[PDB]
């Protein structure tokens, strides 16, 4: 039953008795459900060190990735270029999918396009899609370029995309002069990140492989930056900001950050801002070319260095105090700029910051994951903190990666009780933050059930989950938050002290219990 | 109305190359239209593909199984909690909804193929969770294409270990949309699940059992159903997919009915059933006042004198309550027009619970739906309005600058999109994370969500005072 | 006992054994405590109306008030100038004070002197100690100007501080020409906000009243901008922001936004930024006077109209959609300066929020308090947010404020469960958040002891505090956040929307209870 | 040592005008130095005020009273919940600790006097909260001023209810510092509750009762303290102010021995019991190991045998405990050099603490004490050390840019000034919100939290890289 002045949604109408009684009727009746004790048997096991035993010698079975697939990391670095129309040659079930993991974290459009490859082209291959499907995405969506990805279904065909989008000119489907490039972007290899890769190797080979004749290495006086798989409009935005008060000429290419963000004002705009193709044709004769996140940006460090004739600096991802302060000092020494009174100043801001939080982020214990650069720049501001690090998982990171991140713990008092994980998913995480307990852990959404199954075990065993990454699904509006330069570590550092501090008021908020200690100032 | 929306839809045709221009008219009508055609490539169709029909939409919501996405990561993990259906159950214990099992596909696995791996990982799924009381495993693309067996897995495992193991291949490339899916995934329950309980005389069955077809419980909308069903004296063996358990499934059998909510999804199970346990199937809707109450009607007359009045008691007791509803939201949504853009079942079963709300839908398509779904829909709208089957981006954006609906109700890649022209928008799939909206206590939620949105304060404030 | 490498601090080290138990026997023999049973009789008796209806007669006890005194306002209206010591002629406890409280908001240095009257001074006037602390001040600390407020003991003995200086300069202790504004600031009438009113109008009066002769309204095209008594760093920074991308000529009159953000470098800065004494002069040539907080400028109102002659525009504070609006063409029009595009963007990047959030907000009940343009700032978003100001406190408002706000809640369907009251306190609010209990309070951190309480009948009263004003002690580095404007607007947007969603998380975090709900997206 | 300290204070005292050089000269010592005496105008005391001293500190930690602090808004609201003087109570209904109670005065009330207001929210107080054990009215600077006399309304209320309310003439003008308002609320406590159960047989008192005299509980220290006392078969009958109840202090007449840890604060009033009752008085340390040891030994002392076995095996059930926080902790302070300014006790009383970790201080000074609290303190200082009476702002920022101490230890308008100079900064009052300090328990989280601060991550960031 429902009151009209206090409608109650699904939580809590379902508490409701009549409807309690009734769920009660419906397990006892037909779900032949096993037992409660031996499900809380069963639950105290799967906290044990002997499930995480088992656990972690799985082979087959991944429960809960911390990854995603290819094709939608070449979306996301299509998005970024000016006008143009991301497509993915193979099922039309993958686009459907994309845009909505996009739409949900954004909670933006995000547009894309399929050829929509049915079971015939499965045996004669998808020729005739690349072709109606470029000339109707033309016509009908108006894009001034065309970015080529790839599914799966696509991939284990072994469609040639290349010979496919040339036949397409050929034929006249698409005018001869029309940007179409291209990447393979199979889901079988690797995840999102190396998507994004491809992607962004194939539009820079095609806007200038066959241009290099004439590229002087310098001549526009302009640094490169390429900002990988990003999900925080506010990294787009601190790094242009940062070169721009610097006096420093610069070339954000792949940058997505106005069609995710346009304003409502009474029309829908498809495409907006993003890196234009002169910028792609120019990029050549730019000093050197800085990969903000490098780990995951390896084909387009060799194109860059191997075409561009670019020194690509070693550079970590500018994250954390240190790393933001070689980040500038790289680019001042390329550029010749100084670094500005005003960086200086904010540097030194984010340091008493550091001091007046520092006892109350010492030795804390965290869990985290996401992608590799993400995760190793969080690595190190948690330990320039004096907090400690102890579950670093990172699914799609590498061996090298590792023995990288490895290091940088090796260097640190608190790094001693850290252990990095790659080719591990969440529930061997679950796992981890039972039997070692963390105090928080540092995550994306899927996180909450995690959070969910250790307030299930108690009170004294949950551990708080501090959104920060991709996707962030049931916050709204997070992902207008920074996590790089100053701004960003700034950001985390009052969201780490915060969320210690929310924790601590819950528990002494019990009256006459544990209210001694809910002080008034901390 | 009338030839403007017939010159209407020629306008938008007009950007179209030819081919696309001959296919896409014959999708368009005014209230004559061809569905469940491929969709013509590049065009942004907003269909998914047969795995989010199988593992997404049928067999997901089975509470108590294991279900694994089968092939490259990706699938299963856009697929992880997306949809809403509810559940009671100890996730990672004894029920396992809104997890990701995958064999994560990596290119040794494509050249040599999966089957050694998925055999591998079902005695881990049973070492690591064993109270799972069967598993699915939903093919993705790669499996057929790449030529494995997985039924040839699932016996011998099945065998082996004493469990039921359901292979479905469902691959993405099969069929037009998520529809294949549905009728894959009916399929493979008719032949590895339903069947199991033939020799079992054991079930007391009584004459007014009855089973949900085709609710897939979006914000606990079976549970505010199967209230009033169970209120009506009937006994719900099952609820077919949203809360279900497996047993639920192999117990359907012993019923004397079958309610279909969801025709489109699940009538091949139903004629399934009718064609060999003899148990009829009826259509029913249970969204707003009007559609409840004659279904709650047309069920009752389907049983003994005392169904039929404790139907009318149950009629009666909510009365109040849904007349205190319309009292309050009918003059806040009267006159207002709603165009609707949803998947298989509801762009036409929730015009009712709107013409409750003195609201009127000026337009309906679905993504996927067969002409029988059509012939269904006419029934239900007014004369000239607008009808579009796989509209694309394009043509959805047209129609709406022209129509100019108050409030457009479709999914989550559409709402943004219609939010930043200023039109109120509602999902309609996932209930904008609210409901549930089937039954009585549904239409309350329901109500209260459309005025929200549709007389928000920042409708009012999309252009600046200086422009 | 203690673990040397698990060390408990006071929480939760008194929870073990060996103290519960001791804290047990020190009560029982010694303590002679009313029983538990009485104390949870009286708790449900201060829930209820009846004890409402008692609390709300109150004349003469003021419990937990929500404002503090004149001498702390002038203290901040004179940090925002170059090289200032705010000095208080009276007794040394209030500056000690003074200091203390905003040293915990800020968790910044806060430079303030006294000239310590003591039990002497209280019979024969405190004019040596203006002198001697004059000098000594401006020797040891060597500020450029020094800006007088008062004490009450100063003020119930009626030293005259225009005399004192005047013979402090007469007498040589100080140059004739050194800065030295004054203000009368009694404890005993109005509150801190009226404190900075007074002090602006000195400071003020001090460097105009005398040049006026050579003012031109408007010759040097520039607009003045008073802020009012302002403790969010993120506030001073989006109006100067604004103005800037909008090319509009400005002057800040009042700005401590660097002494109150110096950078750890090394090196304390005593004084940082700050308006300068030429500002001041030049002051009446400019075009306009916007005053940002109107409802505690009113002194300095008239003084700028009626020497200054400048027509001060009729704008409430620049919060929420309407009234940033309002203030950006206001400033248009006096400045003939376009509002540019970035800010028409800014503008419908927070519509936008608002149409992806409101489902989330309608209808959400709130209590709130504070200072007089801030909660009526915060109304008026609020209502604009689909969300009911339920329970409005200003305990230092007055009629005409209580009015204003009235008929805001009155143009509006969301205001219709409103009710504004002034000079009450937050043990009044206590009570009303029993008996018409809201989902969230947005305060300050005195908040935090009423949301205890809530707690205590029972979880499902619990009134969760949104930390929104001044003073907020108990979280880090919130006071660098911005309320005002487009960008205070998103911010504050963000932090009601998550708040209502980490609620639902936490009462959806029950296994097999309350879980069905508990959504990854929303 | 010597020539350089010399040469330092004279170099700092170059800035002031003449009069101030003078006085200050008078202050500043090396061990010949004076205390509580007025402080220089315009030269930035962090001194507070007698109100401070008796609302903030000795009367506002009684958790069953209500303390009214009386006059305009502005104390009562800097002073609410400011000292982590912790207590167990429901808060608002039998305990009020943590609460603002004022009587706010506005104009009608300064021009007319507040003393018919002051009857009138004595009332109120009494309607809302009647689980209160009785009222203190902490005057604040116009009460006296302006010639209102809240004894009056405090006995002829007070008779009216059969309540015991305390008139306190604590304003802020009375004395130099929060040093006389500890005095005047001693003899509020004197003269309006601790003669209370004077003509009372009922208190069966035993050989062993003792009471803490001076210990506010910060963070819980008293409990920390009394642990100990208990463990050594002492029964604490009484805590003063530090979660301390009104009839605990009305029972502190029954007692064989006060325990004195705040001597500043509290010596006024155990001086008198010991005329009035024949109770004796001694003062002890509960900071470090050596202390908390040599302590426990002095106070088992003046017993007998049974206690002394039991002092002797308390300290050996807990030297495991404290011997491996000083090995965990000392090797990572040793040498380390702090610089300490606080109240009237701490400066003097937490040396031995920062010894028993190896550390050295080598500056320490008093906020409020007087000459015999630095009597007591020339004996725990090394030979050519710093002190300071009354620093003002500009001294103390001087001798820490030259003594570049590794820590320092000092009250929050200090914190932020120190930390900008790269210098390690811990609150020596509230303890950083963390402690107890006192006792064996304390001395760990003490030892935890000096290594975390002097050796944090961030000390080594302050300088730019471009700027090296
Ligand atoms: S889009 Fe139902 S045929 Fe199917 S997931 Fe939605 S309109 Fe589906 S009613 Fe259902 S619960 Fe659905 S809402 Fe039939 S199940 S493939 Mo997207
Ligand atoms: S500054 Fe104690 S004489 Fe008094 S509040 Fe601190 S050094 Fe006081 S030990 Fe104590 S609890 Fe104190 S820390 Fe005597 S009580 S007026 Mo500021
Ligand atoms: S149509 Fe459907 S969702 Fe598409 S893949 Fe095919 S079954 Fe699946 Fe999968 S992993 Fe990624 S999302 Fe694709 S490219 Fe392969
Ligand atoms: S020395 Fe001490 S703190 Fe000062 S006033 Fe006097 S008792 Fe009090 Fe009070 S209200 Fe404000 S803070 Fe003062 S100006 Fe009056
Ligand atoms: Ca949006
Ligand atoms: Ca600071």
């Amino acid at each position: 039953s429902q009151q009209v002045d206090k409608i109650k949604a699904s939580y809590p109408l379902f508490l409701d008795q009549d409807y309690k009684d009734m769920l009660a009727k419906k397990r006892d009746g037909f779900e032949e459900k096993y037992p409660q004790d031996k499900i809380d048997e069963v639950f105290q096991w799967t906290t044990t060190k002997e499930y995480q035993e088992l656990n972690f010698q799985r082979e087959a079975l991944t429960v809960n990735p911390a990854k995603a697939c290819q094709p939608l990391g070449a979306v996301l670095c299509a998005l970024g270029f000016e006008k143009t129309m991301p497509y993915v040659h193979g099922s039309q079930g993958c686009v459907a999918y994309f845009r909505s993991y996009f739409n949900r974290h954004f909670r933006e459009p995000v547009s894309c396009v399929s050829d929509s490859m049915t079971e015939d082209a499965a045996v004669f291959g998808g020729q005739q899609n690349m072709k109606d499907g470029l000339q109707n995405c033309k016509a009908t969506y108006k894009p001034d370029m065309i970015a080529v990805s790839t599914t799966c279904m696509a991939e284990v065909i072994g469609d040639d995309l290349n010979a496919f989008i040339n036949n397409s000119k050929k034929e006249g489907f698409i005018p001869d002069e029309f940007p179409v490039p291209f990447a393979h972007t199979p889901s079988f290899v690797g995840s999102h990140v190396t998507g994004w890769d491809n992607m962004f190797e194939g539009i820079a080979r095609y806007f200038t492989l066959k241009s290099m004749d004439d590229k002087v290495v310098g001549s526009n006086k302009k640094i490169n930056i390429v900002p990988g798989f990003e999900t925080y409009l506010g990294n787009f935005r601190v790094i242009k900001r940062m070169l721009s008060e610097m006096g420093v000429g610069y070339s954000l290419l792949s940058d997505p950050e106005e069609v995710l963000d346009t304003p409502a004002d009474g029309q829908f705009r498809m495409y907006a801002g993003g890196t234009t193709q002169e910028e792609m044709k120019d990029a050549p004769n730019a000093l050197n070319t800085v990969l903000l996140q490098p780990w995951h940006l390896e084909k387009t460090k060799k194109f860059v260095e191997g075409t561009w004739k670019h020194e690509v600096p070693k550079l970590n991802i500018p994250m954390g105090l240190d790393w933001t302060d070689e980040f500038l000092m790289k680019v001042s020494e390329i550029s010749g700029q100084p670094i500005p009174a005003s960086l200086t100043k904010e540097r030194g801001r984010l340091v008493d910051m550091m001091t007046d939080s520092h006892t109350w982020l010492h030795g804390k214990r965290f869990a985290l994951w996401g992608d590799p650069d993400f995760v190793m720049g969080l690595v190190k501001f948690l330990l320039e903190l004096g907090c400690e690090p102890v579950h670093i998982l990172c699914h799609n990171g590498n061996k090298r990666w590792k023995k990288a991140v490895d290091a940088i713990l090796a260097a640190s008092p608190y790094g001693k009780n850290a252990t990095v994980y790659i080719g591990k998913d969440l529930w061997h995480l679950r796992s981890l933050v039972f039997t070692d307990k963390p105090d928080f852990m540092i995550g994306n959404s899927y996180g909450k059930f995690i959070q969910r199954d250790t307030l299930h075990k108690g009170k004294e065993f949950e551990v708080p989950l501090i959104r920060i990454g991709f996707p962030i699904f049931d916050r709204h509006h997070l992902h207008r938050s920074t996590t790089l330069g100053y701004e960003g570590a700034m950001q985390i550092l009052t969201t780490l002290v915060n969320s210690i501090l929310e924790r601590l008021d819950e528990e002494t908020r019990g009256m006459q219990a544990t209210d001694y200690n809910h002080d008034l100032v901390r | 109305s009338r030839e403007e929306v017939e010159s209407l839809i020629q306008e938008v045709l007009e950007v179209y190359p030819e081919k696309a221009r001959k296919d896409r008219n014959k999708h368009l009508a005014v209230n004559c239209i061809i569905s469940n055609k491929k969709s013509q490539p590049g065009l942004m169709t907003i269909r998914g593909c047969a795995y989010a029909g199988s593992k997404g939409v049928v067999w997901g919501p089975i509470k108590d199984m294991i279900h694994i996405s089968h092939g490259p990561v990706g699938c299963g993990q856009y697929s992880r909690a997306g949809r809403r259906n509810y559940y009671i159950g100890t996730t990672g214990v004894n029920a396992f909804v809104t997890m990701n099992f995958t064999s994560d596909f990596q290119e040794k696995d494509i050249v040599f193929g999966g089957d050694k791996k998925l055999a591998k990982l079902i005695d881990e799924v049973e070492t690591l969770f064993p109270l799972n009381k069967g598993i699915s495993v939903q093919s993705e693309c790669p499996i057929g294409l790449i030529g494995d067996d997985i039924e040839s897995v699932s016996k011998v495992k099945g065998a082996e270990l004493s469990k039921t193991i359901v292979p479905v291949r469902c691959e993405g490339f099969r069929g037009v949309s998520q529809s294949l899916g549905h009728h894959i995934a009916n399929d493979a329950v008719r032949d590895w699940v339903l069947g199991k309980r033939d020799e079992d005389t054991t079930f007391a069955s009584t004459p007014y059992d009855v089973a949900i077809i085709g609710d897939y419980n979006i914000g606990g909308d079976a549970w505010s159903s199967r209230i009033l069903l169970e209120e009506m004296g009937l006994r719900c063996v099952a609820q077919w997919s949203g809360d279900g358990s497996i047993s639920e499934i192999e117990l359907t059998p012993k019923v004397k009915l079958n309610l279909v909510h969801c025709y489109r999804s699940m009538n091949y199970i139903s004629r399934h059933m009718e064609e060999k346990y003899g148990i009829p199937w009826m259509e029913y809707n249970f969204f707003g006042p009007t559609k409840t109450i004659e279904s709650l009607r047309a069920i009752a007359a389907k049983f003994d004198e005392s169904i039929q009045k404790k139907c009318e008691e149950v009629i009666a007791k909510y009365k109040p309550e849904w007349e205190a509803v319309v009292a309050k939201y009918r003059p806040r949504l009267e006159g207002k027009r709603v165009m609707l853009y949803i998947g298989g079942l509801r762009p036409r079963h929730v015009i009712g619970a709107y013409e409750d709300l003195g609201m009127e839908v000026v337009g309906t398509g679905y993504e996927f739906a067969h002409n029988d779904d059509y012939d269904r829909t006419m029934k239900e709208m007014g004369d000239s309005t607008l009808l579009y089957d796989d509209v694309t981006g394009y043509e959805f954006e047209e129609f709406v600058k022209r129509i100019k609906p108050d409030l457009i109700g479709s999914g989550i890649k559409e709402k943004f999109i219609f939010q930043k022209m200023g039109i109120p928008f509602r999902e309609m799939h996932s209930w904008d994370y609210s409901g549930p909206y089937h039954g009585f206590d549904g239409f309350a939620i329901f109500a209260r969500d459309m005025d929200m949105t549709l007389n928000n304060p920042c409708w009012k404030k999309l252009q600046a005072p200086w422009e």
